């Protein structure tokens, strides 16, 4: 019963193997049982207080990880640089002599024996954020279609027609830019590609989640700053790098940059910092250079398209700069109709109208509000935009209107009928409750803007040929 | 006189056992 | 019968299992008075002179502590640093395949055998978050009645009621943004939900004591910066993963960022200064980013709303505003009843005139201080406006009144008390003092204003339709 164990070596043609076992190399004869054929360099073996080799295992699972510095010209060997800046020459064993043992790759080895097996980096964190895929789907987005027609012709197209493309000596687009006013829906397209990706991924490959979910990096901004001086740009090249490696030619990997002007800038706007200054020319390297990524996608998001360098805004490297607009009446009624659900609970005062038709109430309900919401009245007129020639123009609520705020105040009404239920018993939304709900949001978000706003009204100043100089609230 | 942030350099140190 | 101990490290079929000991491998038996099946990965087990196991103990070693890099895709094995920024890779222990694993958190771990056995929770520890539970409830406020309801129904509803909120499809609200001007209240009212929340942790789950400091992290503005690049940020995503990891289902976990006015501010707003434009994106990106917070509540107090970064006032991160106002004849009222209490002491002369009814007499003092703060007398005019159309409006100390003028007011008012009593030798309060009091700080605060002044141009030239050009104090002496 008591049994040894040992890291296997070499082997001869005398039926002969070499065994590292407690500290010290031995050459050991191989049982019966088992055939020396099948035996591969740095396999694990069991030994014997007779000392025989009985039989073979796995290789060695854990043990300290030391980064690949060179790998040596007969291949059997390469040189490895330890934790303390130590380097020693180890075998490669067989599952490293997949994909290439590239430089620059952390293998784990065992000093003593001299072998290596394996390796990983620390951007796998980008995959952590994204433990979870949204559930929210292209069904759940309102009011974008040519937007959503457009990413997924950038993405899901390519790819389900290879050969089309092939025969017309097209490549899928290297990067796609989505930029627009705060609250317009940019995150809802960012993450319903990626559980686009991440269904594909399970349904063609395999049913694992995890490797689906490797497929889609999330950037999250200004993770990728450090401390110390080149360490942000060695993060970034190991974050292409793990991207280049899992392409194929048939599977994306989408890199999303959320708030492009985090990191991005011209290189001259920086004024307490310029890390920027050495971080764009790492990533304009990384995207296109001598060696370009063949089939890897970048996304980014940016509330300021401006304010990014002019070098990433730049075809080749965005190729597609999607805009995305503040909602209009359509867009408003589209977005209404996918919160406003048939299935919410109403009460029966509105169905005694319409005979009790569910569908029918809720779509009368739901114009009746976008109707009262896009409304040109004294009581919705909110700023007064002056500008130096001196054409005044008045603006309305439903200029400053998206997709965030028509959630609140949907939230704000199922607020109210909650409360309406709790005090007096009788269930079911209401349609005065909406109106409610829009009053006191606009008197809530009344006096938000500031002395000078350069958010959006400088497309209307360039618009109307001058710069604003005043705005006043226009309420009672 | 604007406020600047920092980046530093580490030294290596040597350590035996 | 001297027996010895080693480091279980996988099972098989065979009835043997591999052990750890003296430093290395042996693949050993097991007894039949234990059960091999019911081993696990990474057990301290009992051995014997013959090598056979006899015992299988808990999972207590002493090792160090390494921080968590990434679990390995597998599952079963992770990455961890060490002391001279040594990497390996350690099996899990049972115990941690228990809160999801994350990095940044020290694990104990032995080099020789390379198993995490247990996470070290303290290593990993923030007191700058923690605060201290105030004494302030709801009953101590006045004069926001309705701003309470509204924060009670932001925060506290629903929690209570979650079984209505799933029927009607409803999520809690991902913000709340309290602004004002200054000294109208918004520190109190954290104070206030800070105390409620540490009650319903202490007496309504009855978890631990020190439970309820765990919640409501509590973060001032100028505490995030720091001195390097790209360490705000770690700062940062710090703080939302403890809210993230200890909220749970139903648990409601806040992050107060007071004065929020001075940090965040509007990107590309400031020549000196830059850190704008990277803590503001972390901070969008966190709240409402890719992956959302699920039990999360966001409170952030300013005296300036207009100087916050518009991009994070929008609906979705913050959405619940309340606008705290100057009190009104009856909140000021309200404010002096949560202050001038029946338990200070009252001069026997000062209850004369009511026969010692110590309310009624308190009721009457309120109503006299009210009524001289709330009188257009030459005794209150304050400041004159005069706009462009040179029109004047005269604004009064009812104009400026606060809470913390209330509270100044009386302890003003005790101090004098407090001084008759060491002269004269006469106990109690009098209304004279109020009187004296209010005298003196309408008094001292005729200096304060200034050419120009914030806060009031944005109540008032909205009404008037005219830019205020000009402020002239008013007679002097
Ligand atoms: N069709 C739609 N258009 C716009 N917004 C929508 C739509 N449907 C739902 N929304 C709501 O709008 C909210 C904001 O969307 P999103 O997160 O994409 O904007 P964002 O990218 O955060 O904007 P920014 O990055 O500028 O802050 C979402 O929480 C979502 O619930
Ligand atoms: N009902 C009330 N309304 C207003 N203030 C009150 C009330 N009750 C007591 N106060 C007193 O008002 C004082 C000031 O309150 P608080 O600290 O909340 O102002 P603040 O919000 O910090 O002002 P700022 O944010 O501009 O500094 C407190 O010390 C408190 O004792
Ligand atoms: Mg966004
Ligand atoms: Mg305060």
């Amino acid at each position: 019963p008591p049994s040894g164990y040992g890291v296997l070596l070499a082997t001869h043609d005398d039926d002969t193997v070499d065994v590292f076992t407690s500290g010290r190399k031995m050459r050991l004869t191989c049982s019966p049982n088992i055939d020396a054929a099948s035996l591969k360099k740095g396999q694990t073996v069991r030994l014997n207080e007779a000392l025989t080799v009985v039989e073979a295992g796995t290789f060695e699972a854990v043990g300290e990880i030391s980064t690949l510095r060179e790998i040596l010209a007969d291949g059997h060997r390469a040189l490895v640089v330890g934790h303390a800046d130590e380097e020693r020459v180890v075998w490669l064993a067989d599952p490293l002599i997949p994909r290439k043992l590239r430089p620059g790759d952390s293998l784990l080895v065992d000093t003593k024996a001299g072998y290596a097996f394996e390796r990983i980096p620390k951007a796998e964190v980008e995959d952590l954020v994204l433990e979870e895929v949204p559930d929210v789907s292209y069904a759940d987005i309102g009011g974008l279609s040519r937007q959503i027609e457009q990413i997924r012709d950038a993405v899901e197209l390519p790819f389900l027609h290879k050969e089309l493309y092939r025969e017309y000596s097209l490549r899928p687009p290297k990067g796609v830019l989505l930029y627009g006013p705060p609250g317009c829906g940019k995150t809802l397209i960012a993450k319903a590609v990626a559980n686009s990706l991440a269904k594909k991924m399970a349904e063609v490959r395999g049913d694992d989640a995890h490797e689906a979910k490797s497929y889609f990096l999330n950037i999250k901004g200004p993770e990728l700053l450090n401390k110390f001086v080149g360490e942000t740009e060695r993060h970034i090249r190991l974050i292409f790098q793990r991207a280049r490696e899992k392409a194929s030619e048939g599977t994306p990997v989408i890199v999303f940059f959320d708030e492009m002007d985090s990191i991005f800038r011209t290189r001259g706007t920086g004024v307490s910092s310029d890390v920027e200054t050495t971080v764009v020319p790492q990533l304009l390297s990384e995207i296109d250079g001598v060696e370009g990524l063949e089939n890897v996608i970048v996304i980014g998001a940016s509330n300021r398209e401006d304010m990014i360098d002019p070098a990433i805004l730049r075809p080749g490297r965005l190729d597609v700069k999607i805009k995305i607009e503040r909602p209009d009446a359509e867009a408003a009624q589209d977005i209404y109709s996918k919160y406003l659900t048939e299935f919410l609970p109403v009460h029966a005062d509105d169905l005694a109208e319409f005979d009790g038709d569910r569908s029918a109430c809720i779509k009368a309900m739901i114009e009746k509000v976008v109707d009262r919401m896009y409304a040109e009245i004294d009581d919705n007129r909110f700023l007064e935009v002056t500008y130096a020639n001196g054409d005044k123009e008045v603006m309305y609520f439903k200029d400053f209107n998206s997709g965030a705020m028509i959630q609140n105040v949907v939230d704000r009404a199922k607020k109210n009928a909650i409360k309406s239920v709790l005090e007096t018993g009788q269930p079911g939304l209401r349609i005065q409750h909406l109106l409610d709900s829009i009053v006191d949001e606009f008197a809530e978000n009344e006096d938000l803007p500031n002395t000078t706003n350069p958010d959006d009204w400088a497309r209307i100043s360039g618009k109307k040929g001058e710069r604003i100089v005043y705005i006043r609230t226009l309420v009672t | 006189g604007s406020m600047a942030q920092e980046q530093t350099k580490r030294g290596g140190g040597g350590g035996d056992d």
